[PDB]
RNA sequence: ACUCGUGAGAGACUGCCGGGGUCAACUCGGAGGAAGGUGGGGAUGACGUCAAGUCAUCAUGCCCCUUAUGUCCAGGGCUUCACACAUGCUACAAUGGCCGGUACAAAGGGCUGCGAUGCCGUGAGGUGGAGCGAAUCCUUUCAAAGCCGGUCUCAGUUCGGAUCGGGGUCUGCAACUCGACCCCGUGAAGUCGGAGUCGCUAGUAAUCGCAGAUCAGCAACGCUGCGGUGAAUACGUUCCCG
RNA sequence: AGGGGAUUGAAAAUCCCCG
RNA sequence: UUUUCU
């Protein structure tokens, strides 16, 4: 866990992009490479294309998902089994 | 009363002898009280490295680094002796901290 | 309510 | 020991009793190298023996020891592709040792809830010749006299 | 992986460090300055045999003594080579640099140099056995020299397989700590590869 | 004054021997308070017993390094050297019982490739 | 060592934590002592050659 | 005795007894029994109904124990499993969740060893 | 004065006595002595072997790429997992666990580092900076196993800590994939381990903490060292191995 | 018979486990 | 005692 004293981490990149999107009231698919920004209530309804390293995965943000770093929801390695 | 502590460092032992001698003489010649070449403990910094590139981690080699230190306490710093110690030329191996 | 749990921490 | 018999160690004497037997016993109960623990265990076992039988501890220890001390043993040798167990006479010391270590080992297998108790009840019971350790010495003697034929190797 | 480096074995005892200074704080700096210096001096002048480089440092002032076979090729009488070198030492900026050249007296008692000789001949076209034997006799003539062992290994003659070959004369007492041994090593550059040349020259013994 | 030093495996003690009764003062405590084990007490009292001069000397001590056992051993040696200082002629008796030998046993340098000292790592030839 | 990386570790990083060591002489990333700034290999070399002032083989 | 749906063992020191409650462990016990003023060195046999009352009142007041606890924890797991979090996927597969080593060990997740 | 610190020096040589020795080497005992017979341990690897290892430390012959097999960055991977091996660590409990009181080390480490008293926390730690480039200051005056006392009564347990949930702290631009540490809960396998097999001959084995390098942080239970407490056995070459 | 351990320089043979 | 091949 990031300590409280620092406050939650969101890179300025998608902070700016998501602000522009929800001020114009338009909900788009935003293309992000940042796995490391935690989710804020500002992000609550939007959709994200996050990088899994091979591609961009669709992620619909909901209420239950706040408190979590984004790339949690785009898995990385593919395991089908043997 | 003024005590000047001349502190001596070296990697080599006998160079610490040379400097001991040099400064004890320079001081005695100018008539100040020299407590003399008082030995401190020797520092030892040890590094064990592997011998080969690429595996064989079992065969190793130890290298060491020793530092020998001597105290020279000069009591009653005659301004002449002071002018002499500022002007002493010591070996490249020896470090003199005059404080 | 996960967002309240969020705001208690940081706010 | 390819070059000859190696020297032996000078067991000191026990301060409270004065038997080297006793300190020998602490050195067979010595575990992980806390000698202090062994010391108070042994001393305690001797004290409990003292209150139960009401008589001197060293004496009952010697007696016990002598009832589990085997004279005869079995040393294995494979001969001609058939392995033979062989009767062999024991010199004294290897006997005190074997008896002691027997006592102790079968002390650790008792149900008596504490080492200081198990040990004591086991010495006390080797005195009366009751214990499983005495049975052990019996076992060795039995399996010695059973093989008496093979003594002819005298090895 | 066998014999340790003779020079390193006797280091506290029979032989001395190649460079004198002391600083704790500045240590790491000083050493990257050294690897720099010895790179420059190993690259620049191969004409005149380079025996040794001893470096000394006091505060700002720095002193590089280079031991060399013939000092004449390391300084043009006009001071041309001296200029090139003092310029390179100012580019490394140990600040002030006092550059001194000292010609080693006996060229054939010096292991590094003998080695360079063998290496040169082996490098041109020369038949290797010859080069070995020559260095041997040469060195063995001079008075201090007690025994000498020259070991050259590689593709020799350019044959494809690695021959090692080794020659000994007199005494070469490696495991003796009081034995002053001079070691030298050189890699001779050839059309077929590189071939290594080690030389041990045992001169007397040190007693202290 | 009398002084002497014992040393056993990284423990030094300095002993001062005094003419009085059988009191032991080690670093400001009694011999029973410091070394509270019968074994050790026996060890320290033994040289006195061998010279049969027990309880003729107040002993003062300064102990450092080692541990209980190491300091015990050192202590014994120091005592036994003090007794050669008081009355030389005991030396044949004392040194026959070994009390005057410095124990030349010390911890081994751990060696690399091994785990500690002599114990080697496991080995499988499969 | 690719010269790229060597000269790339001498640059100022955009984060304080991207700075790593990489020995001066051969430019080897792993096993680099802080005092000398050498990697175990280069260190055993210059040590044996006597170019490291006060280092020396050890025994005890 | 009987407390909060638990059955306290016949003879235990209170601190060890309370530990049979799914919500409590030794620390919470040295807290609770200090707060109530009941000695921790008492048996279960010497406990009274009054004491059981004050106890039940305290620990039901400030502390969640037992069934509710279980249901809640199971609720948090099924929660993070629903939203499709990485930890969720791990819980699904029956693998280790905390970023441990799955190449070799992890048998306490996987269970007994089934050979190929 | 005693240590201790580091310089110089003495001291172990079969030197002195007894016996065997071909009157030779050498061996069995004794004395003196701190030590007795290469006192203990290191560093020290002969000629060569094995086409052993490494063109990824480096250097390099030849061949290949040169619009990529160079190079710059973000994200991912090197941590995946039905398995199988290998080296370790914690265990399976009473010679033990847990709470309280108390005694003894050695070595080391420290500049944009080591960081004290004090104050805030339950605790990781926060606030603060004494004082030190360090036989001085800091790592607390240093330990843990030890000893004294209390409790637990042989049980899947006050054994065991894996796992999982919640709640945090610190490092870093950033702890999701992938950090460590602390708090609360959770509380699994495991009852000394088949065939087989490994280490060790005295301060050794066994067990107990401590420091270091690498390092912003750490996968450290690793590696290298330091000391504490400290055993058993060796009749002897028939057998296995070299 | 087959799978996994174990002896083996590597296989057979042998020895333990397993479905 | 028993020990096949590479
Ligand atoms: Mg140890
Ligand atoms: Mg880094
Ligand atoms: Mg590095
Ligand atoms: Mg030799
Ligand atoms: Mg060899
Ligand atoms: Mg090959
Ligand atoms: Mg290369
Ligand atoms: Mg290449
Ligand atoms: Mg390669
Ligand atoms: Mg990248
Ligand atoms: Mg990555
Ligand atoms: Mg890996
Ligand atoms: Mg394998
Ligand atoms: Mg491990
Ligand atoms: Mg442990
Ligand atoms: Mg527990
Ligand atoms: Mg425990
Ligand atoms: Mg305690
Ligand atoms: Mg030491
Ligand atoms: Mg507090
Ligand atoms: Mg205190
Ligand atoms: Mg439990
Ligand atoms: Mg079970
Ligand atoms: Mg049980
Ligand atoms: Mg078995
Ligand atoms: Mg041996
Ligand atoms: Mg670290
Ligand atoms: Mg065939
Ligand atoms: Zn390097």
């Amino acid at each position: 866990p990031r300590s409280l004293k620092k406050g939650p981490f969101v890179d300025d990149h998608l902070l700016k992009k998501v602000d522009v999107q929800n001020e114009k009231n338009t909900k788009q698919v935003i293309k992000t490479w940042s796995r490391r920004s935690t989710i804020i209530p500002d992000f609550i309804g939007h959709t994200f294309a996050v990088h899994d390293g091979r591609k961009h995965v669709p992620v619909f943000v909901t209420e239950a998902m706040v408190g979590h770093k984004l790339g949690e929801f785009a898995p990385t390695r593919t395991f089908k089994g043997h | 009363g003024q005590k000047i502590r001349i502190r001596l460092k070296a990697y080599d032992h006998e160079a610490i002898d040379a400097s001991a001698r040099k400064i004890v003489e320079t001081v005695t010649r100018t008539g100040a009280s020299v407590v003399g070449p008082v030995p401190l403990p020797t520092e030892k910094n040890v590094y064990c490295v592997i011998r080969s590139p690429h595996k064989y981690k079992d065969s190793r080699e130890h290298f060491e680094m020793r530092t020998h230190k001597r105290l020279i306490d000069i009591l009653d710093p005659t301004p002449k002796t002071v002018d002499a110690l500022m002007r002493i030329d010591l070996p490249a191996s020896v470090d003199v901290n005059i404080q | 309510g996960r967002v309240a749990r969020f705001e208690k921490r940081y706010g | 020991p390819r070059k000859g018999p190696a020297p032996k160690r000078p067991l000191v004497n026990d301060p409270v009793y004065g038997s080297q037997l006793v300190t020998q016993l602490v050195n067979k109960v010595l575990l992980e190298g806390k000698k202090s623990l062994a010391e108070r265990i042994v001393y305690g076992a001797l004290e409990q023996a003292r209150e139960k039988t009401g008589t001197d501890p060293v004496v009952t220890l010697k007696r016990a020891l002598d009832n589990v001390k085997p004279a005869l043993e079995v040393r294995s040798r494979r001969v001609g592709g058939a392995t033979y167990q062989v009767p062999v006479e024991v010199r004294p010391d290897r006997s005190t040792t074997l008896a002691l270590r027997w006592l102790v080992n079968f002390s650790r297998q008792r149900r008596e809830k504490t080492m200081v108790e198990r040990l004591a009840n086991e010495i006390l019971d080797a005195s009366n010749g009751l214990g499983a350790s005495v049975k052990r010495r019996e076992d060795t003697h039995k399996m010695a006299e059973a093989n008496r034929a093979f003594a002819h190797y005298r090895w | 992986g066998q014999k340790i480096n003779p020079h390193g074995f006797r280091l506290g005892i029979t032989t001395e460090w190649k460079s004198r200074w002391y600083a704790d704080k500045q240590y790491k700096d000083y050493v990257k300055e050294d690897v720099a210096i010895r790179k420059l001096l190993a690259t620049g002048l191969e004409r005149a045999g380079i025996a040794d480089v001893e470096i000394e440092r006091t505060r700002d002032r720095v002193r590089v003594d280079i031991h060399t076979a013939r000092p004449g090729i390391v300084i043009g009488r006009r001071g041309t080579e001296a200029d090139r070198i003092r310029a390179d030492l100012e580019k490394l900026t140990g600040k002030q640099v006092q550059l001194n050249i000292l010609e080693v007296k006996n060229p054939e008692s010096q292991a590094q140099l003998v080695a360079q000789g063998v290496a040169e001949q082996l490098s041109n076209r020369v038949a290797f056995r010859r080069a070995m034997r020559k260095a041997i006799q040469s060195a063995m003539r001079q008075p201090n020299v007690k025994g000498i062992r020259v070991q050259c290994s590689g593709r020799l003659g350019g044959a494809e397989m690695s021959r090692s070959e080794f020659y000994r004369e007199g005494r070469v007492p490696l495991h003796t700590l009081r034995a002053d041994i001079d070691y030298g090593l050189y890699e001779a550059k050839t059309t077929f590869g590189r071939i290594g040349v080690k030389v041990w020259i045992y001169k007397g013994d040190i007693v202290g | 004054p009398i002084q002497t030093v014992g040393r056993r495996k990284e423990a030094v003690v300095r002993v001062r021997l005094v003419p009085g009764t059988g009191q032991f003062n080690l670093d400001g405590r009694t011999l029973e308070n410091y070394f509270p084990n019968k074994v050790h007490q026996q060890l320290i009292k033994a040289p006195l017993v061998t010279v049969d001069r027990v309880d003729q000397f107040d002993i003062y001590a300064h102990l450092d390094g080692g541990g209980p056992s190491g300091q015990a051993g050192a202590l014994r040696l120091a005592i036994a050297r003090a007794l050669i200082l008081v009355q030389p002629e005991d030396r044949p008796a004392l040194k026959k019982a070994g009390f005057l030998t410095r124990d030349p046993r010390a911890i081994e340098r751990k060696k690399y490739g091994l785990k500690k000292a002599r114990k080697a790592p496991q080995y499988s030839k499969r | 060592a690719k010269k790229a990386l060597v000269h790339k570790a001498n640059k100022k990083p955009k984060f304080a934590v991207r700075a790593y060591t990489r020995c001066n002489k051969c430019g080897r990333p792993h096993s680099v002592y802080r005092k000398f700034g050498l990697c175990r290999i280069c260190l055993r070399e210059m040590a044996h050659a006597g170019e490291l002032p006060g280092v020396q083989k050890s025994s005890w | 005795a009987r407390l909060v749906g638990v059955d306290l063992p016949r003879d235990k020191r209170m601190e060890i007894a309370l530990t049979y409650i799914y919500g409590i462990g030794r620390t919470r016990s040295n807290e609770i029994l200090a707060a109530t003023g009941i000695d921790k060195n008492m048996r279960t046999k010497d406990l009274t109904d009054d004491q059981v009352t004050v106890l039940r009142d305290y620990i039901e007041g400030n502390l969640k124990v037992e069934g509710d606890l279980r249901r809640e924890v199971q609720a948090d797991i099924r929660r993070k499993i629903e939203i499709g979090c990485y930890q969720g996927l791990r819980h699904r597969r029956g693998l280790p969740v905390r970023g441990q080593r799955t190449k070799t060990n992890a048998r306490t997740r996987k269970g007994p060893k089934r050979t190929i």
